[PDB]
């Protein structure tokens, strides 16, 4: 509990680039988050929106 | 550009279209800047 | 059938060329609503209803 300040600074770190790649599965409002799902269902014009 | 062609085909002269015009007779390109002008001529080119 | 009556087919355990219907004229919409008809031969699911 004496290291909290050094520890705190690597849990930060570590909850941005977490929070970071979680952001990756967010939909936005896109079909899925997942890229290849609408590049194989998609054809470019509906694909690209 | 200018063609006689079925009228139930039309929808196909636009980008990003599919179907047997838009694949072997004549595709405009994806990003077209241009004006499509079509009308019912069976009046005329009917026989 | 009837609209009230509405029939489903369940359409499973195959091969389903989905071509053969989009090259189909006759069809006066084709509309799709999360995939467009041109791929649909790349693909393949976990069920099909009619």
């Amino acid at each position: 509990s004496a290291l909290g300040k050094l520890q705190d600074v690597v849990n930060q770190n570590a909850q941005a680039l977490n929070t970071l790649v979680k952001q990756l599965s967010s939909n936005f409002g896109a079909i899925s988050s997942v890229l290849n799902d609408i590049l194989s269902r998609l054809d470019k014009v509906e694909a690209e929106v | 550009d200018s063609f006689v062609i079925r009228g139930d085909e039309v929808r196909q002269i636009a980008p990003g279209q599919t179907g047997k015009i838009a694949d072997y007779n004549y595709k405009l390109p994806d990003d077209f800047t241009g004006c499509v002008i079509a009308w019912n001529s069976n009046n005329l080119d009917s026989k | 059938a009837s609209v009230y009556a509405w029939n489903r087919k369940r359409i499973s355990n195959c091969v389903a060329d989905y071509s053969v219907l989009y090259n189909s004229a006759s069809f006066s919409t084709f509309k799709c609503y999360g995939v467009s008809p041109t791929k649909l031969n790349d693909l393949c699911f976990t069920n099909v209803y009619a």
